[PDB]
């Protein structure tokens, strides 16, 4: 019937809107793991540095 | 007749040089410096970036001790300090020899000390 039509214009749209943002909460979401995790490798590498410098400094010293 | 070509290169810290020039052991290279130009800035990057390669020529010569000498020709107050306090950039002050000539130190010294 014509009421059949209707639903279909409709059903089509409320799954193409809601697919593409399911995918921006995907990717937000997956930048925000893959920067707090670089945000730690940074933090890694410091932490290293000095103490690399911190006991060449005390061998010199004494 | 005691010399012989070298060939083992080390890391200045400076691409451009280990490239085009390829500071080896045993071989000058001035870095000319004009006036009004900085000439203290530019050394200090070489003074504690200065490091033989492990094995990336193909051998290393860290199995014997690195050091550094210095020696300062004419040197005002920020030049002083300036030296320093980048030495202990380097962690160098316990294996390095300084001959230090300020310009309040005679003028006569200035070629002496080299």
């Amino acid at each position: 019937k014509l009421e059949a039509i209707l639903s279909q214009e409709v059903e089509a749209e409320i799954q193409a809107l809601l697919q593409e943002a399911e995918a921006k909460a995907e990717a937000v979401k997956r930048e925000a793991e893959e920067k707090a995790k670089a945000l730690l490798q940074a933090r890694e590498r410091a932490l290293e540095a000095q103490y690399r410098a911190a006991l060449r400094r005390a061998e010199s010293a004494g | 007749v005691a010399r012989r070509k070298p060939e083992q290169f080390i890391q200045t810290g400076i691409s451009t040089i280990d490239v085009m020039n390829t500071l080896v052991r045993g071989q000058k290279l001035p870095i000319f410096s004009g006036s009004g130009l900085p000439a203290n800035e530019i050394a200090a990057q070489i003074a504690r970036q200065a490091t033989v390669r492990p094995d990336l020529s193909g051998e290393g010569e860290k199995e014997e001790p690195f050091a550094v000498v210095f020696a300062a020709m004419g040197i005002t107050q920020r030049e002083l300090s300036y030296f320093i306090q980048e030495f202990e950039r380097t962690g160098a002050l316990s294996r390095s020899v300084l001959f230090l000539n300020k310009a309040d130190d005679p003028t006569i010294e200035r070629i002496l000390t080299p």
